[PDB]
């Protein structure tokens, strides 16, 4: 563990060493080479308990990576619903793009993560915003053949129009 | 690796 960074501890879900390394030094929001916080590493590897612990101890969920990667997008991309809910409850932006033109919703749709798609839409993610190529989240779900996802999105759009 | 996000399509369609 001496060899492991705080990021790696968070990724592995090593709560004990992680908690110790935080007392030793104020490193809770210390970014690695790519701008990733311990929280982003934890979110990316689905470590719910570590995410809870870091957020309780002041980890900032709005900090972004070098390419504007977010903890939210990392979690969405892998379908870690419980982590998505925790971050959303912190009031992060749900509609922001990174440099690779991805948004949380596009990553959820790309990974066929239906519960994540539903949760994002309920928190204000807009399925009509487009990539630089002109396609939106509905388009992508159709393109990829993810029918349960297409239906969640369409149902959402329809209910907006039906009030 | 640093965790990474998947590459999305540059066009669909």
């Amino acid at each position: 563990a001496n060899s492991l960074s705080v990021h790696q501890l968070a990724a592995q879900g090593e709560m004990l060493y992680l908690a110790t390394r935080i007392e030793q030094e104020n490193v809770i929001n210390h970014t690695d080479e790519e701008g990733f916080t311990p929280l982003m590493w934890a979110a990316a590897h689905g470590q719910i308990a570590v995410v809870e612990f870091l957020l309780q101890n002041g980890a900032d969920p709005q900090l972004l990576g070098k390419g504007r990667e977010s903890a939210l997008s990392l979690a969405c991309s892998k379908g870690y619903t419980d982590i998505v809910k925790m971050l959303l409850d912190c009031g992060v932006d749900v509609n922001e793009y990174d440099w690779n033109g991805g948004t949380p919703l596009l990553y959820a749709v790309h990974g066929n993560h239906v519960k994540c798609v539903k949760m994002l839409l309920e928190s204000g993610a807009d399925p009509t915003i487009e990539t630089d190529s002109g396609y939106n989240s509905m388009d992508l779900a159709v393109a990829l053949g993810y029918r349960s996802v297409q239906q969640v999105i369409e149902s959402h759009l329809l209910k907006l129009l039906q009030n | 690796h640093t965790p990474r996000l998947p590459t999305l399509p540059k066009r669909v369609p």
